[PDB]
């Protein structure tokens, strides 16, 4: 009915999606291998009353036209892939990526996820599995019931000690996957990330080589999250959803004056 | 080069340990002042 | 609509400026070398409706006559350029000017820009150069590779020490720049200032002489900014921004009442 009130309504709608957003990183502050999402603002399409630089007279143009906004929205949520402090545990079946690279895993659907968690445990055959639903990683690592300890090498060269045996038992290889623009991947929950168009064809290899990160063996990454700056971001978009609000009951009371009087 | 030897940290604990209570007290300050920026600006949004 | 509205909104745009001014020099308390500011309040032109000394009749004027202010405004962010305290450190390329003067570097365009921290460092060809953006120290020191120490005397003498020599081989000389009013610099953050017409024609000189400042190397200045008073400031700050809300608060009733009544 009135152009304050749509505009308005965009400037409400971003706010939600921005707490939102913020709600999600501070909910996942102890999570291990979240990365902080971050969401990006752009203003809507002006609407063109005057155009600006068109020729009201000749030698003159309009120095500034008239352009009423649209308001604005929240157009994307940036994942901020950067790495996060790594705790130290006495557990040895956690790895952690020094580094670019994702820890892949087979989905029941028979494609891949790509994880940053590396909290990792066995399951009844002894595949090395996911701490939490329990996906298979790719390649499957079988550690045999002949083991007494397992160590998991940099280049991710998984080998395990035979009891009786003073040689080293070599019962698989780690390979991660990097991608170009990790924060193109489509979160997919419990830690994992699904391949997208924007975010590049997978490039896998050894850990260590060709600019992929290194596998820490007892090591866990933690969340990037800063929550600090999460409360702070929290009370700024608290402040402008008020600010969005005032203008909606300015224009409120306006038409309910008007009603009472024309 | 000498054997037998290493090198430890080179770090004091008495100028860390200073350094973290002022580093604290500016944080604390600088917090007092987002809070007043916050007061100003809810005190506005109550007319 | 009302002259009280206009003239309260010139006390809140004041007292933003002033809070936002104290806010900076909270912010830099850690930064070395850095002076804080003052924020100068000045009143507005005044609305002459009766003129004082006027002419009521003959033999007799207006004592006082009635003139409304428009306001306040802030005229200046005034630095104070006094010496904050010392640091000592154990770095040798570090050095704090001790008294008048500034440290010159050159800056990408190619002017000389002037600066009071002592944070320096060397790149690969070992000239000497600030521990931020990297910018030259004028004029260029260069430390030769075959050096074993690095001594800076009160002169600005820059002296190292090569394995199986005496003496003292002298690889450079300091020189600082003193300014008539060194709150007229511009500055362009980095801790870096530009000479403006206010601050007056560049001096330099040796250090030590000529009324300049003397370079304590290993030494540190610290931000002269008192935590205490820009605390005390703010808290006055606020006061005088919420009773500048109150008569706005209050025109806006009064405009609401006679819109209801007349």
């Amino acid at each position: 009915m009135h152009p304050a009130l749509w505009v308005s309504k965009t400037g409400l709608d971003a706010q939600q999606t921005n707490i939102a957003t913020i709600s999600n990183n501070l909910a996942n502050a102890s999570t291990v291998g979240y990365k902080k999402s971050r969401a990006v603002f752009e203003d809507l399409f002006y609407q063109n009353i005057n155009q600006p630089g068109g020729q009201s007279s000749q030698n003159t143009e309009l120095p500034s036209g008239l352009m009423l906004g649209a308001g604005s929205k929240v157009v994307a949520t940036q994942k901020v892939h950067t790495h996060g402090n790594a705790q130290t545990t006495t557990n040895a079946l956690d790895m952690m990526v020094e580094g670019d690279g994702f820890f892949q895993v087979t989905l029941p659907d028979g494609n891949i996820g790509y994880t940053r968690n590396g909290q990792f445990t066995l399951n009844g055959e002894g595949t090395l599995v996911t701490s939490g639903s329990g996906y298979p990683v790719e390649p499957e690592i079988v550690i045999p019931e002949d083991a007494i300890s397992i160590t998991v090498g940099t280049d991710g060269e998984v080998s395990v000690r035979v009891r009786g045996q003073q040689d080293n038992q070599v019962v698989g290889q780690l390979t991660i996957t990097d991608f170009v623009n990790p924060g193109g991947l489509e979160p997919i929950g419990q830690n994992l990330y699904l391949p997208t168009g924007a975010s590049g064809d997978p490039q896998e290899g050894v850990p260590g080589l060709d600019g992929l990160g290194e596998i820490r063996q007892s090591m866990l990454e933690a969340s990037n999250v800063n929550v600090t700056e999460e409360l702070v971001n929290m009370i700024e978009a608290q402040r402008v959803y008020e600010m969005n609000s005032k203008v909606i009951s300015s224009v409120d009371k306006m038409m309910s004056f008007v009603n009472q009087q024309l | 080069i000498n054997n037998g030897m290493l090198e430890q940290s080179n770090i004091d604990m008495t100028q860390e340990l200073v350094d973290l209570i002022s580093a604290q007290r500016n944080f604390q300050a600088n917090s007092r002042s987002l809070e007043v920026h916050n007061q100003l600006q809810q005190n506005i949004l109550q007319i």
